[PDB]
């Protein structure tokens, strides 16, 4: 069943989840200053 | 890539090893050690990248040491007792 490859797309969040944090955190041209934003949710709302 | 190869062999119910051996011309069996390698690196279902990181040298020493310290006397364990 496609919900055999259903958990890849949650690996892809979690994928997103650090390339924010590690890449973006300290990459983000962006939002350089501004931190907070520990928690997924938060851009959620903050830009997505 | 990987993954998706993974639970899909999964969902096929048999293994990339099991299929290279059978795309094999020969006789598994009878074929050479760099296929008997090679599948079996195939079944161990791994990114050859995270191995890559397995692999790759040491970044450090057992154990770093300066001048200074060692004038003001180093000091290992007591380590025959291990064994």
């Amino acid at each position: 069943s496609n919900s055999i490859e259903a958990k890849l797309q949650e690996d892809l969040r979690d994928a997103l989840v650090d390339y924010y944090l590690g890449q973006i955190v300290p990459n983000s041209k962006d939002f350089t200053n501004l931190r907070s934003t520990i928690k997924n949710v938060d851009d959620l709302y903050d830009h997505l | 890539p990987t993954q998706q190869i993974n639970k899909g062999l999964g969902a096929s119910n048999i293994e990339l090893g099991t299929v290279i051996q059978r795309v094999d011309p020969q006789f598994s069996w009878n074929t050479t050690q760099e296929k008997y390698n090679q599948v079996l690196l195939a079944y161990t279902q791994l990114s050859s990248e995270q191995i890559a990181l397995l692999s790759l040298p040491d970044v450090f020493t057992q154990n770093f040491l300066t001048q200074t310290e060692l004038s003001a006397g180093y000091l290992s364990a007591s380590t025959t007792e291990i064994l």
